[PDB]
């Protein structure tokens, strides 16, 4: 099925502190009132083309949807990409594995040839997450806190803050989800012009686009 | 200084703009981040055995803060030689990546390792490329190889009319026998092994005893980069001019405390127009707050150079306290526009002769100084009017004024070519 | 333009001197945005004050004569008006007006008390004591309606002035946007001050925008190149800024010399 | 300046932002002209016969 | 490259003279309505009574 987003998606770009200033900002972000392709995998993860960063999503607060797997080729003849969770922190490694057909994940591993580099780090609540990738510099945005202003639907306005960026400098071209064994949106983004609004404590209270409406 | 901004030798009474001051600045303050994370050099240097000419051994490092100042000092080295780059300016550079070749040599063979060169290891068993390599370094081995060490343990590859590309290792153990005509017409015989070992002795002289040599090559602006050397820093003082880093973003201005709360991603605020306004060090992750430093133009008042030779100083729109003969001067009178120097103050009140702004002025007019004093209005006088009384003149006099108006002006025409 | 850097100074004092003509012509605005405040303002000789007692034969000028009260001894219409109305990084300066606002209150004050005690004989020659009512008579025989009338109906006039007066002090109180002109001149003034220092971090066709970072990135042979490529462009901004202060100054010189002529004729006199 | 083309654009952009000035310059000046015909010329509130 | 350098002074002349001809013109503007004042007050003044 379709879904329509209403206002998710917008997030800081830079890291610069700014007090009681509308911001004009030329940047790629999702479009206002844009169309999501809702998924219902449950009693299925098809491949995505990846094209320039991708919105993510989704709603259960337990462990089932822990890996994200990156690649072209999703073989050991290219690195891929692989974060996960083991329920107290995350890896991010661009080593190479080969290919899963149905991979299982949750508290895959085929080959570590040519392994090159490794990091550690750290109503329900649904979990927002930008991918981004910018002249080799890879991306990922978080949000873990969820508005109820409407019930079965993801309504309201939130921001996003910045919590890893890698230097490694790879091109991908495709992604899956993980699962393990025994529900998410995804959006693309292009690049429009917005309009931000800072609070006094410098976080974003109101976004206007800026090629939607005459008003706008 | 008037006479020079005027070009002329008389000036007339008034007032002058004639340059502007700029506080000096002092000491520059650098900061940069807290922790470094150390390359492990200790395994490279320090190594337990280092593999033979033929089969010597690769090393890829990046992402790394290693400083090299620390072992060029070092004398525990043979011979330290680079070339193209200054070893002095290897902290002020980065790159995408190093690689790390390491082996032992034997005494007489250092001069083989350098760009378009001959020689048997030289084209045989590693070939420098015709290029800039980073730089080799070479240290004495004889404790711990020519005394301890295998006796065939080290070995070189004898196989020559096969010269070696650069960065191409052949590990190929394979008999040379040709099998063909050109060797003594036979096929089998003349077979020699393509490797040989050294011949060294305890204490068998200079050419002969096994050095260890590992060469650097650095790979530059080939991607974003990795690998950087380390930089100092220092500390920081308050409430003076100083030109700052502070990461990278180098300015020039007074360092304040301030009050303003930075979310735990930002770096550094501001309010318009790129104008830093609030930074926050590393090291003890606080906010602070940059202020200009003063500046602005200079006056002088004077009353002409026909009636006396004295001026009053007039410094525009700084708080007077510190203005640094006019370091300490005359009594120093500070008004809202600036300070003025040179001139007396009194309570009275006269008319105004020479406008100086925020509603004082300054003359000699109501002995033989400049006074500096609140303008007057004017008289001041009060009619007593009541509700039937009435005042009626009784005498006229007759005046005349005079006044001028410019009705044109040269009319001039200007040759475009010609010019 | 240059920001304390050497190279920048050196490269720029071979342009010529159009600073000192930059330099000539802020100052030449500045004197005669100073000179036309005199003008229109300083046209009086002394200073008068009231009488302590008023008795103006019944009319009330009790909301626009000075309060002792206010420390700025601003009448309440004064009030009003500036409680209405509402509005040094890289060498830019403002200089403070030579006349303060409580030297022009006071002038203010004196103009009116002296065509209140007076009339018009103060501006031509010395202030001469006059009842009010018979200032009225005047000027009702000036405009062709004979004094008999003023004298048979003057509590009706005292009260409709009255009640004219409180409806305008309801009016300003109350509806706002009644000042556009002045809040015009204000924001096209921030406005434009405000988009010639926005001009600075433009790219201007360099490598990037901050001279210390280009100056210390490349050899000279082509920063000097970069350098002069900024100092042009931001010289011709500076230069487009410059004009459009000129045009603004010369319209706004226009305007106040047809104040001060209102000012000057129906003030002093009558029309 | 451009005419339709795309880099010649990119190229405009980077010159800082002289055509907002100059539009509202003119948009300006098209403002006054209006206002100054309607100040000249609608001096009456009825219209007689 | 004598083109080049006779392109520079070319340049920087014309820049130079468009400003002296820009403020001849804001100049004889002012001028202009000096005279024209004066021409009023002569008219006024001189041939009646004020
Ligand atoms: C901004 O941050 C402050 C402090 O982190 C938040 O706290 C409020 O600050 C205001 C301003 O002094 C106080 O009046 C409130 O009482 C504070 N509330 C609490 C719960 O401490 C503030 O909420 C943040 N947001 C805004 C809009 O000020
Ligand atoms: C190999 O080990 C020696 C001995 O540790 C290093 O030389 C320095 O030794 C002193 C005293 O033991 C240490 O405090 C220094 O830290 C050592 N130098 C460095 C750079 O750590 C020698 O440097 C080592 N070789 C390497 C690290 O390549
Ligand atoms: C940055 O590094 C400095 C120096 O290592 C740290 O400063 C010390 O912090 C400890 C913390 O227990 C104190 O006991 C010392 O007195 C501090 N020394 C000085 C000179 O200040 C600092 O904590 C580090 N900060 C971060 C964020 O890593
Ligand atoms: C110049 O700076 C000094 C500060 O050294 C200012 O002194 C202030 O004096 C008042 C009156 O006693 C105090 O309330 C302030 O606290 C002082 N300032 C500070 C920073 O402590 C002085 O006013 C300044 N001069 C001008 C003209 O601004
Ligand atoms: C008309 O009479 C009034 C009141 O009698 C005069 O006003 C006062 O005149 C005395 C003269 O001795 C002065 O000392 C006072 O200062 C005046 N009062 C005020 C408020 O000015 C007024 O001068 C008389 N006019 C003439 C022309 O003599
Ligand atoms: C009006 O004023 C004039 C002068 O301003 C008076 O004329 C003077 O009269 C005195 C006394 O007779 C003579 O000494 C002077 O020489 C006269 N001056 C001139 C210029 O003629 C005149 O008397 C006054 N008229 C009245 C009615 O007071
Ligand atoms: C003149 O007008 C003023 C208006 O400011 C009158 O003062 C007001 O009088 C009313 C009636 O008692 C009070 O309710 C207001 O509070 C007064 N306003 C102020 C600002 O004091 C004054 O009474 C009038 N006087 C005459 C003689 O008409
Ligand atoms: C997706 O777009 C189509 C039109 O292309 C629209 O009909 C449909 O409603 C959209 N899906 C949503 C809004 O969920
Ligand atoms: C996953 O579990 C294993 C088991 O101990 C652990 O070593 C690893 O660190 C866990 N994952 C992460 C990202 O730490
Ligand atoms: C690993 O990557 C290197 C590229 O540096 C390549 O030469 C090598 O063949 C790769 N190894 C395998 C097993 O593919
Ligand atoms: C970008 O993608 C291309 C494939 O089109 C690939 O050849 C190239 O290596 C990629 N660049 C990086 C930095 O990974
Ligand atoms: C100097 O000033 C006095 C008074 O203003 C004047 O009389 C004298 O002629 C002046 N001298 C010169 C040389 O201008
Ligand atoms: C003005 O008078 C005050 C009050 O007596 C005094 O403190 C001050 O010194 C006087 N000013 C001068 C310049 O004498």
């Amino acid at each position: 099925a379709y879904t329509n987003s209403f206002t998710r998606g917008v997030y800081y770009p830079d890291k610069v502190f700014r007090s009681s200033v509308l911001h004009s900002t030329q940047d790629l972000f999702l479009p206002f009132f844009s169309n999501v392709t809702w998924f219902h995998a449950i009693h299925d993860n098809p491949v995505l083309p990846f094209n320039d960063g991708v919105y993510f999503a989704s709603t259960e607060k337990s462990n089932i949807i822990r890996g994200w797997i990156f690649g072209t080729t999703l073989d050991s003849k290219t690195q891929s990409l692989l974060i996960v969770n083991n329920a107290t922190n995350v890896v991010i490694k661009v080593c190479e594995f080969q290919f899963c057909n149905d991979p299982f994940l949750g508290v895959v591993y085929s080959s570590a040839n040519n392994c090159t580099f490794e990091y550690v780090s750290q109503f329900k609540n649904l979990r927002e997450f930008v991918f981004k990738n910018i002249d080799g510099y890879f991306k990922i945005y978080s949000k873990h806190t969820p508005i109820n202003l409407v019930r079965d639907l993801p309504q309201g306005f939130s921001a996003l803050e910045p919590l890893v960026d890698l230097p490694i400098g790879i091109n991908i071209t495709r992604f899956q989800t993980l699962l393990a064994l025994h529900a998410y949106y995804v959006g693309y983004l292009q690049p429009r012009t917005f309009l931000l609004k800072y609070n006094e404590n410098g976080t974003i209270t109101d976004a206007v686009d800026c090629a939607l409406d005459p008003l706008s | 200084e008037t006479k020079c901004t005027l070009k002329s030798f008389t000036v007339e009474k008034g007032i002058y703009q004639t340059s502007n001051f700029r506080v000096q600045p002092t000491e520059s303050i650098v900061r940069f981040p807290n922790i470094t994370n150390l390359c492990p050099f200790g395994e490279v240097f320090n190594a337990t055995r280092f593999a033979s000419v033929y089969a010597w051994n690769r090393k890829r490092i990046s992402n790394c803060v290693a400083d090299y100042s620390v072992l060029y000092n070092s004398a525990s080295f043979s011979t330290f030689k680079c070339y193209g780059v200054s070893p002095t300016k290897l902290n002020d550079l980065c790159f995408t990546n190093v690689y790390a070749d390491s082996f032992v040599i034997r005494g007489d063979e250092v001069r083989q390792i350098a760009p378009g060169q001959t020689g048997k290891i030289a084209d045989y068993n590693y070939k420098l490329p015709d290029d800039f390599t980073g730089c080799v370094i070479a240290w004495n081995s004889n404790n711990l190889d020519s005394k301890v060490g295998g006796n065939y343990n080290y070995l070189y590859r004898l196989f020559r009319k096969s010269n070696l590309k650069p960065f191409e290792r052949d590990i190929s153990t394979e008999i040379y026998q040709a099998g063909s005509t050109p060797c003594n017409g036979v096929e089998g015989f003349n077979c020699y092994f393509p490797l040989q070992s050294y011949g060294f002795q305890p204490t068998n002289g200079v050419g002969y005893q096994p050095y260890r040599v590992v060469v650097l090559s650095f790979e530059l602006l080939h991607a974003p980069a990795t690998v950087c050397g380390p930089k100092k820093s220092t500390n920081l003082v308050k409430n003076k001019c100083v030109n700052f880093n502070f990461n990278g973003l180098t300015g020039t201005g007074v360092l304040t405390e301030s009050n303003k709360k930075f979310l735990p991603f930002q770096q550094f605020g501001r309010d318009i127009a790129d104008t830093t306004d609030a930074v926050r060090d590393p090291q003890t992750l606080e906010i602070l707050d940059i202020t200009p430093c003063s500046f602005g133009g200079v006056s002088v008042i004077t009353p002409g150079t026909n009636t006396s030779n004295q001026v009053a100083v007039l410094y525009q729109g700084v708080n007077c306290t510190e203005v640094p003969v006019y370091s300490t001067g005359s009594n120093v009178f500070q008004t809202r526009a600036g300070c003025l120097i040179g001139a007396e103050h009194v309570n009275n009140s006269y008319e105004c002769d020479i406008p100086i702004g925020a509603g004082i002025c300054a003359s000699y007019q109501t002995s033989q100084s400049i006074i500096a004093y609140t303008m007057s209005l004017g008289a001041e006088n009060s009619v007593a009017y009541s509700n039937n009384s009435i005042a009626i003149p009784t005498n006229f006099t007759i005046s005349v004024t005079t006044e001028i108006l410019p009705v044109s002006m040269t009319k001039t025409s200007v040759d475009c070519t010609m010019y | 333009i240059c920001g304390d850097s050497t190279e920048c100074s050196n490269l720029l004092l071979q342009y010529g001197s159009f600073c000192t003509q930059l330099n000539r012509a802020l100052t030449g605005i500045a004197v005669e945005q100073d000179k036309n405040t005199q003008e229109v303002f300083a046209q009086v000789k002394q200073i008068y004050k009231t009488p302590p007692i008023k008795d103006f034969g019944g009319f009330n000028f009790s909301q626009i004569l000075p309060d002792p009260s206010k420390p700025s001894k601003r009448s309440f219409i004064e009030d009003l008006l500036f409680n209405k109305v509402t509005l040094k990084f890289n060498g830019l300066t403002v200089l403070p007006p030579l006349l303060t606002d409580e030297m022009i209150a006071q002038y203010t004050s004196a103009l009116l008390a002296g065509t209140i005690t007076s009339g018009w004989t103060f501006g031509a020659g010395a202030a001469l004591q006059i009842p009010f009512a018979m200032q009225m008579a005047y000027r009702f025989n000036g405009i062709g309606v004979t004094q008999n009338v003023l004298y048979e109906n003057q509590k009706l006039i005292a009260n409709q002035f009255n009640s004219a007066i409180g409806k305008i002090q309801d009016s300003l109180s109350s509806t706002a946007s009644a000042l556009g002109k002045l809040q015009d001149v204000v924001n096209q003034n921030a406005q434009a001050l405000n988009t010639l220092v926005k001009q600075l971090s433009s790219n201007f066709g360099a490598i990037s925008s901050v001279l210390n970072d280009i100056l210390s990135r490349l050899d000279p042979p082509e920063a000097e190149v970069q350098i002069d490529r900024l100092i042009t462009g931001r010289l011709q901004s500076l230069q487009t800024y410059v004009t459009q202060q000129l045009i603004r100054a010369a319209e706004i010189r226009a305007s106040a010399n047809l104040a001060a002529t209102k000012m000057s004729e129906c003030v002093l006199g009558q029309s």
